[PDB]
């Protein structure tokens, strides 16, 4: 932001000397063309200083984007960072489409504001909670990255390290994986509370108890068990609690 | 921010900040205009001071400051200044949810 007043300083200065030659140029007079060409290349430089001028007013808004998702790693939450992850992938990439011509080195902050929106794809995956810390230890141990799924709120600065665009193929893949598993999982737990709560009572015939509805639950343990064979029918996710 | 009551003291906040900006807020869009203005300065003061650096903004206490600046440029209103001189006016008012029109706002010379 003082880089960008101080370049502010140097263009003020220069509109300055173009003024002090543009007053040379008609006390001279005489209806020559190098006069008035000179004025055509120093008011190119002026346009091209006001367009890094829009471009620098871009790279601020965009450090205050980045300045709330620091702000947010520490705040984390589950919930809150999903909805985050959806807003601020929304507000980038309305930026992205905003920027169009000015001068050339541009692509380079493009490329930033990419890079941004991939960790919002990320911080969404940690927000649904699809994956355990068994999952995160293999895509852990794939990655080499020394932090887990929740160590800290600082670890949306460590996931910058291992490049988006590097290691988004093997997250994906990762958080692919937990999904299957939290799926599987639930299958697990809807079968094993199926199984936990369950009541055959006895209904008393001439002096006998008697298993009287044993067909309704029956039924129950029909699909459970065509779900456990589904569940034994390949699944990646499947074969850890297989 | 360097809260305005009048054209007086719309182009002293102005004056005040010489190096960055000072956007007078010339009333509002109604709808209980003086909560919304302070409760927009204190989320706008956060992006334009702390986020930004680089304007503040001066919600004028009903004047007619807007048409003075407005007046002194030749060039709800909003008077863009830069050392004290009027540099940029633009009028329209928004509704309760004026974030589109925050964002519309942002951001002309």
């Amino acid at each position: 932001i003082n880089n960008a007043y101080d370049t502010i300083m140097v263009y003020y200065h220069k509109l300055t000397a173009i003024e002090g030659r543009a007053l040379e140029y008609n006390n001279l007079e005489k209806l020559f063309e190098l006069q008035k060409s000179n004025y055509k290349q120093l008011k190119d430089c002026m346009n091209d200083l006001k367009n890094l001028k829009t471009m620098w007013d871009a790279i601020a808004l965009i450090h205050f984007q980045y300045n709330d998702w620091k702000t947010k790693p520490w705040r984390q939450i589950k919930a809150d960072i999903l909805l985050d992850t959806n807003k601020t992938l929304g507000t980038q990439i309305k930026n992205l489409p905003k920027e169009i011509r000015n001068f050339k080195g541009y692509n380079v902050i493009v490329e930033k504001v990419k890079n941004m929106g991939t960790v919002l794809p990320l911080v969404s995956a940690l927000h649904s909670e699809f994956m355990e810390d068994r999952h995160w230890s293999q895509l852990k141990q794939i990655t080499g990255t020394v932090f887990d799924h929740n160590s800290l709120s600082f670890y949306f600065e460590d996931i910058l390290a291992l490049n988006l665009y590097k290691y988004e193929n093997t997250v994906n893949e990762i958080v692919d994986v937990a999904q299957k598993e939290a799926k599987i999982e639930k299958k697990l737990k809807n079968i094993e509370q199926w199984w936990s709560k369950q009541v055959f009572e006895f209904t008393e015939y001439k002096e006998t108890k008697t298993f009287a509805s044993l067909d309704n639950m029956m039924e129950v343990l029909d699909q459970h068990s065509l779900d456990l064979m589904g569940m034994k029918s390949q699944g990646k996710y499947v074969e850890f609690f297989y | 921010t360097t809260t305005v009551t009048s054209e007086d003291h719309f182009m002293t906040f102005y004056n005040e900040n010489n190096k960055k900006l000072i956007v007078v807020d010339v009333y509002p869009g109604w709808s209980g205009p003086c909560t919304a203005m302070y409760p927009t300065y204190n989320q706008l003061m956060i992006s334009i001071d702390d986020f930004e650096k680089r304007i503040d903004i001066l919600l004028l206490d009903q004047d007619k400051l807007v048409t003075y600046k407005n007046d002194k440029f030749h060039a709800p209103k909003f008077l863009f200044i830069s050392e004290g001189k009027i540099i940029d006016e633009v009028l329209g008012t928004n509704i309760p949810v004026f974030i589109e029109k925050v964002n519309k706002y942002i951001p002309l010379s």
